[PDB]
């Protein structure tokens, strides 16, 4: 159903798209796996720890 | 050396943020050297105009509420950081608005100075709800480069402190995104020899043509110390 | 001597000998004032007393050496 | 590589050589661009004739 | 919003308490950041009242662990609302949808040993659209209390004090609305009794070369802690029946 | 971690690849086929090491 | 614009052949910039002179054995792409080698042409191990620049390919390894500042400052185009 779901999107079935460095230019060797995953910060901040 | 130099072909303008420059012809190996060189300064180097500061009346800290208003302080200063302005003359100029009544208040609503334009009118910056609620702010937009927080920026300068002043996260670099390819160049006979399609996603104000014209004279100020220092 | 303190401990032996003896010396130049025999280079005492030791100056039997010299120097100028 | 390097050289080449190992290691792990898709981990297709 | 969620985000939004949602379905009479005022329709109205509900939304407060708390209105000036939809959305929630948090582009893959054990790369862009910055509003109280020797005074006469701390204090002693401070600063100035002490030779040449000779009342002042910074957003006061009011209060 | 997975991926070698049963001067020579891209670090290759 | 140009700081110049550079202080983001775009101009653009063709006698392809000589026709081509040359005047020279006799065959056998600098006469070419054993060949140098391989040049020239002519890999650019670091240049108020810092490889006919120079006059000249 995702990999469906991605064609809908005109993207990959296997989620890794070619990424080039920002630095250089050129491509990374092989597709990387890139995607949208909901992160969460903490409440453990440096400001209070430190 | 068989120097071998590329000149600006065509400017496919697809619209006015978005406009793709074909390069050609470029030697083996200059597609991706100059590509990825001028991506770098494109993204961070361009100079560009942002909205610094803001002085909303009735208002004595970005986190209040205003009366008659659907969004809160700081939504409004996020829809003035993404406000298209462009100073021709001065590096620095602070624009009024009053405005009242019923109405979603537009970027035109802003008064325009002789060497101010506003590029997009339609820009909503804040939502009128009540007919007899009136807003009053004076915006302030300087010329930097790059991106300037205002974290940062409570950090340095703090030479005059006048309460009911709200600072705003400059967003000077105009350049939003950027992507150079490569294409066949189907020249006379050189075959290997290609071009290089540098798409540009901008905001409205600086032009994509001006832009490429300006990476590449921040490079080659750069260079000057290799070629005349040895 | 900079990271490296393994040619010093090579030229003592004993790992806490050499603490005790870069110890005496690093105090000698901290206090004292005494002049280093390596270039300082703009390094720290502890440094300069390792440097020292590394190069074969320093050591718990020439610093004995040294201290008996400026000791009983000043003890024939009292007899 | 560390251990024979300890015993044929001594510390400092092992300092260094350690790091040098660190900075490549690092490098050409991010120049290949490994990474980690549902696709990668392959179920053998006689696993429902096992069961 | 959450992109790939379970679809129970809405339930724990809404049953949580934190999202103001429509007692009575209706058209909304008035929009406003602060409140929301909904006109309700015939069938659900009661007959006895008006039948204009108000719902004056909790506007950015400090929480437990001091983070925010703010009510924004998620519906638009005179739009259609059916009974039990979310009007407002809480600090952690969008379109009545629970939000912990935010979506972003991640690449599997390492970089330098940046991403060494569970580091974490992130670009200069999350950063600068300020998505993950947090809201943090902060407690600070400042008492009067009643020593042996006498009452404390909350005056902007402070003994040992530069113009710089006093600039934003107001004539009572207590900073404006509005103001941002920074550690050392003070927020309100508290001054206390000290008896007459012992000052040492070498103290009292030192008061008598440039004359500033400390008071009887000594210092106390509530001043920003150390290291924090921000802007004040609201001051409260509480004066016990039949003391002093400051002109502030 | 990454350290290990780099020299790994660096030493292994693969079936042909780009360059295979190719000469090299020195160990420096295989480092400008591989960023002038005329050669993967999985070639078998002959090379010159003292 | 606050531009802020770095400046060529200390030349440590190990030898005529390695050497290193430091630059300072340039701005934050252009130290990656500069870093590798002259790395790419250098590794593969770089011009200079090499190898390409040689035809020994008694040789009909580079597969073959040579009797009285220890290495294998190709293991001696390979020896020829590391032959350090200059030709002053023209680009292209085509050099004779005749030598007999026990002894290890150096470069200064080698007939050298009024206008052409053998850099190593010592460099190693083959090993004549019989005494009743003698050598003959015609090594071919052109110019170019960069690293032109015979893979990437079979498939782009289809032209003149006889039997007996040996094609070796030609090492053109002066410039052997090339590298460029960047850590963390620290200012008065600037913090996030970098200082530039590539380790050219060269062999001795061009000089590593001289490279460096010639990369950034041909990526000036591209800027041509673009007016300012």
């Amino acid at each position: 159903e995702i990999k469906e779901l991605l064609k809908l999107g005109d993207l990959p079935t296997s989620g890794q798209i070619r990424l080039y460095d920002g630095r250089t230019g050129e491509q990374f060797e092989r597709p990387v796996t890139v995607g949208y995953m909901y992160m969460l910060k903490l409440n453990h901040l440096v400001d209070d720890k430190m | 050396t068989e120097f071998l130099k590329p000149r600006l072909v065509d400017i496919e303008q697809v619209s006015s943020t978005h406009a793709k420059v074909t390069l050609e012809p470029l030697e083996r190996g200059f597609g991706h050297t100059l590509g990825n060189a001028l991506r770098r300064i494109l993204l961070s180097s361009m100079p560009g105009c942002a909205v610094t500061e803001v002085e909303i009346d009735g208002v004595l800290h970005e986190y209040s509420t205003k009366e008659g208003v659907q969004e809160d302080i700081l939504e409004i200063l996020l829809n003035l950081k993404g406000l298209a302005v462009r100073v021709q003359g001065k590096d620095e100029v602070i624009l009024t608005l009053n405005k009242s009544g019923i109405g979603p208040v537009t970027a035109a609503d802003i008064t325009h100075d002789g060497d101010v334009e506003i590029v997009k009118p339609q820009h909503v910056i804040c939502h009128l709800t009540d007919e007899n609620a009136s807003i009053s702010m004076r915006i302030k937009v300087q010329r930097g480069r790059g991106y300037v927080p205002a974290s940062t920026r409570i950090h340095s300068e703090e030479d005059e402190r006048p309460i009911g002043r709200l600072l705003v996260d400059a967003c000077y670099s105009p350049v939003e995104r950027i992507a150079y390819n490569v294409e066949a160049a189907r020249v006379e006979q050189r075959t290997d020899l290609d071009k290089l399609v540098i798409e540009m996603e901008t905001n409205g104000t600086i032009d994509p043509e001006e832009a490429i014209r300006r990476a590449a004279t921040i490079l080659a100020e750069q260079l000057e110390a290799f070629v005349d220092l040895r | 001597a900079r990271v490296t303190v393994q040619d010093a401990v090579e030229k003592i032996g004993n790992r806490f000998d050499l603490v005790l003896v870069a110890a005496r010396r690093a105090r000698q130049m901290q206090v004292g004032g005494k002049d280093p025999l390596v270039p300082e280079e703009n390094d720290k005492t502890t440094v300069i007393a390792l440097r020292e030791i590394e190069e074969g100056l320093i050591n718990n039997q020439i610093l004995d050496v040294r201290e008996r010299q400026e000791q009983q120097e000043q003890e024939a100028a009292e007899l | 590589m560390l251990n024979t390097c300890y015993r044929i050289l001594g510390l400092k080449p092992t300092v260094i050589f350690a790091d040098q190992i660190m900075y490549t290691g690092f490098a050409y792990a991010a120049r290949s661009g490994a990474s980690v898709g549902i696709d990668d981990m392959v179920i053998p297709e006689k696993k429902h004739e096992i069961i | 919003k959450p992109l790939v969620g379970t679809g129970m985000e809405r339930a724990v939004a809404v049953d949580s308490g934190v999202t103001a949602v429509a007692k009575r379905g209706g058209v909304v009479q008035y929009v406003d950041a602060s409140r929301i005022v909904i006109k309700v329709n015939e069938d659900e109205m009661y007959p006895g009242e008006a039948g204009i509900d108000i719902y004056n939304l909790t506007k950015y407060t400090r929480s437990n662990q001091n983070t925010c708390i703010n009510q924004m209105p998620c519906v638009s000036l005179g739009e259609p609302v059916e009974r039990g939809d979310v009007l407002a959305d809480g600090p952690s929630t969008d379109l009545g949808e629970l939000a912990l948090g935010q979506n972003m582009r991640v690449a599997f893959m390492p970089w330098n040993g940046y991403n060494f054990e569970d580091s974490i790369l992130v670009s200069e862009r999350v950063v600068q659209e300020d998505r993950f910055t947090t809201i943090h509003i902060q407690e600070l109280a400042c008492v009067s209390r009643d020593t042996k020797l006498g009452p404390e005074e909350i005056t902007a006469d402070i003994p040992n004090v530069g113009e710089a701390a006093l600039s934003k204090l107001d004539e009572s002693g207590i900073v404006y609305i509005g103001a941002e401070v920074t550690g050392g600063d003070i927020l309100v100035g508290k001054v206390t009794p000290k008896g007459e002490t012992q000052l040492t030779p070498e103290e009292k040449l030192l008061r008598a070369i440039f004359g500033e000779k400390a008071s009887d009342v000594k210092d106390s002042s509530l001043r920003v802690p150390n290291g924090v910074s921000g802007t004040v957003i609201d001051v409260q006061v509480f004066t016990r029946d039949g003391v002093e009011k400051d002109k502030r209060a | 971690q990454d350290v290990v997975l780099g020299l790994y991926y660096m030493t292994r070698d693969c079936v042909n690849a780009k360059g295979e049963g190719m000469v090299l001067t020195g160990p420096k020579e295989a480092e400008r086929l591989y960023r002038s891209g005329l050669a993967s670090l999985h070639a078998r290759v002959k090379v010159r090491i003292t």
